[PDB]
């Protein structure tokens, strides 16, 4: 019924950033240009040269950089969302384990390993305040 | 006229890929397939094929981008391309939909007050049509109608549990005054509990996912009063796909009996899971094992 | 932060027409305009302007064709601009609107259970822009920010009035609950009774729409369970538009103030309803005169 | 509720054709036909050759003969939208008066005095059964 605590609430989640709408609003150009990578002639010309590609998409020099340096965490900063972002390293021709790991700082052989294990456990990382 | 069963299953891209390089028997994913075997064989049995299939999963930014976010949207189209997501179309059979139906549906979901939108036009990315490969395989053409229903829960705020569970009696309500007598399924795509973002991503919750495969079957009208917020603490923020399941849930009775069940650790990034429900009254007989669950962790 | 007044206007292209080929001083339009003039100089006295107005119109198969059918559409975009409908785009200022208000009511409607599509890019038709040329002028910007508010009424079945007048009541909710303490007015466009279509067109019921008029401002919560076959019956089968007045009166307060009422027929193939209401409680003064009909007819 | 009960009474209003699923389904391509017409370009390459543009439709022999007659109730029969409809006529430079005249069978002046002086009244023409 109150949006505002509603929202309040999920910036108590640990290494989580809920895609609402001020990120949505944030993300809107980066988001956007991840969407044209579903067009074959689109991911061939942004292949071709990419830095030249995302400067027709008013991308903040922030975002920019990010994408040039596939850093995920940072492109999720800049409002991306990880749906939307999947066009990008599909078209890199990663899958979206690769793209998880990545933003772990584990390596992709440990990341594997560890969900092969029974993945990250939420005891701990469920609460900023209360610690669980 | 007829909503015989509830089926759920996961509806990753993976699955997809295993498919397609022809690696789904490599050690990794033989357990995943081997566990929707019974599943395959059920289904197509003399009478458990249904006519048509009303397919709930969330678009992964295909088919909506940023510029039109529905909350629920009902496929009336007669036919629906599989979507390139960055490798090309899925190379799977085109999806074809019962416009019959869908625009009974649709008529009536809007009468019972649901602020449907209406797809003429759509593409249907992994969320369709992944869950179709696991349980019909690779036909040349797909054995039924598909319906899609993509629910969005990838733009905050999604819809309430309460909400989705509301709905899939309204989708029951509207498929039990259709003239003729099909065969109706409906399909709970999505889940389970994992996170594909940040320090977090890597997230599993087996359980939470037993608990709500438990009371999904048990106790579906309090499993729909859990908030959001719960799901992303203790699913991950991507584990709230499972809302989505409710309105399966709400399409069948509230006796229903459990014909299989399916839990897997992992399945890439998730902990995947696959049931077939059916009402009580006409439920069919379990399957042996009736209950399984694989993975290194189980 | 606060809905201060209701107003209700008529949004047919021919007032636009009349306008861009200045013919709105002539035997035939003088008099529409004339009725307007009160709303023109009331709006613009201080305090009397609104920050953000809240246009609830029907897109008329300009934002969305047959692919894409949305019940209820919000328009959180920074700009929009004026559709082209045949005669090149309408010649009136880009509409400006405001995301922040825009964002936070379509995250509202969404957990009020309203099952919203958000929009982020969408050009207005007539709709949209009429009502704004007839209360604010040919003025080389508009005075104030504009969240477009789709309804679908194109194809049926459209809301029923009862879900638009909760509509209207949980859009309040949503405005006073923003942070800013904005001025906030609800427009409600479309009617009043016509037909475009077939033999039966030129219809014109003024029983039915000064009814409508004196039921909505004294028994909003009766009038909302009017069924859509009494409007197609006796308003003429597009005088269905009517039901979006009553997303603006149901974000006004049980008890309401009429400030002004204007009727006239014919314009175009209408007959045309404007009015301005407020809540009892901040209600101003009625203007003089009250009530005002015009037409050879009355 | 009942979904067949609520369309059913749509067929005793005389005169009229509500724009149904049904109607809808029917008028599809004749729709998006006239959608097409927003477009600059595409309003004067119709205007060109009229009959070559609307071969690109799919669009029944019926609904084509009844676009190049601009015959507004055939095309409605057709599953023709009054307001997808208006992009044609206006891309005649027709008003919504002219349209809604033509399809009256009074002339154009007939149907402008008849507005002048109140216009059509509801006197007969709610039902088709009640006759009233
Ligand atoms: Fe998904
Ligand atoms: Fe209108």
């Amino acid at each position: 019924i109150d949006v505002h605590a509603y929202l309040a609430e999920f910036d108590d989640i640990p290494g989580t950033r809920v895609f609402t709408a001020q990120r949505a609003r944030k993300g809107y150009n980066l988001n956007q240009f991840a969407m044209s990578l579903m067009k074959a002639e689109n991911r061939e010309r942004f292949k071709a040269d990419e830095s030249a590609y995302l400067d027709e998409w008013n991308l903040t020099p922030a975002a920019k950089a990010a994408v040039l340096a596939r850093d995920y965490n940072a492109m999720i900063d800049e409002g991306g969302n990880v749906y939307f972002l999947s066009k990008l390293f599909s078209t890199d021709g990663k899958s979206f384990q690769f793209a998880a790991g990545s933003m772990t700082g584990m390596t992709q052989e440990e990341y594997a390993q560890m969900m092969i294990d029974g993945g990250r456990s939420p005891a701990g990382v469920r609460s900023i305040k209360g610690g669980y | 006229a007829r909503v015989t069963t509830g089926i759920t299953s996961s509806h990753i891209p993976a699955l997809g890929a295993a498919i397609q390089t022809g690696t789904s028997d490599n050690d990794y994913w033989g357990p995943v397939f081997k566990g929707y075997q019974p599943i395959r064989d059920w289904i197509k049995q003399p009478g458990n094929m249904p006519d048509v299939v009303i397919l709930v999963y969330n678009d992964h930014a295909s088919a909506f981008d940023m510029n039109i976010i529905p909350t629920f949207a009902i496929g009336c189209a007669e036919t629906f391309k599989p979507a390139d997501e960055g490798w090309g179309p899925r190379p799977v059979p085109d999806v074809k939909g019962h416009p019959d139906l869908a625009w009974h549906i649709a008529q009536s979901l809007i009468l019972d007050e649901f602020d449907m939108t209406i797809m003429n036009q759509m593409d249907v990315d992994h969320g369709c049509t992944v869950p179709l490969s696991m349980i019909f395989g690779e036909p040349e053409e797909w054995p039924c109608k598909v319906i899609p229903f993509p629910v969005n829960v990838v733009t905050y705020p999604p819809p309430s549990g309460k909400r989705c569970f509301a709905l899939g009696d309204s989708i029951r309500a509207a498929v039990e005054s259709f003239p003729e007598d099909l065969n109706v399924h409906v399909w709970g795509t999505g889940g389970m509990s994992h996170q594909l973002q940040g320090p977090r991503a890597g997230l599993i919750n087996k359980e939470f996912d037993l608990n709500f495969i438990d009371k999904l079957i048990s106790d579906p009208e309090e499993l729909s009063k859990m908030p959001h917020i719960q799901y992303l603490r203790e699913s991950g923020s991507e584990g709230v796909e499972l809302v989505m399941w409710l309105i399966m849930r709400g399409a069948l009775p509230e006796k229903v009996r459990d014909l299989y069940t399916f839990y897997h650790i992992p399945a890439s990034n998730t902990a995947l899971g696959a049931m077939i429900l059916q009402p009580e009254e006409t439920a069919g007989t379990p399957l042996e094992p009736r209950k399984v669950m694989s993975g290194h962790s189980l």
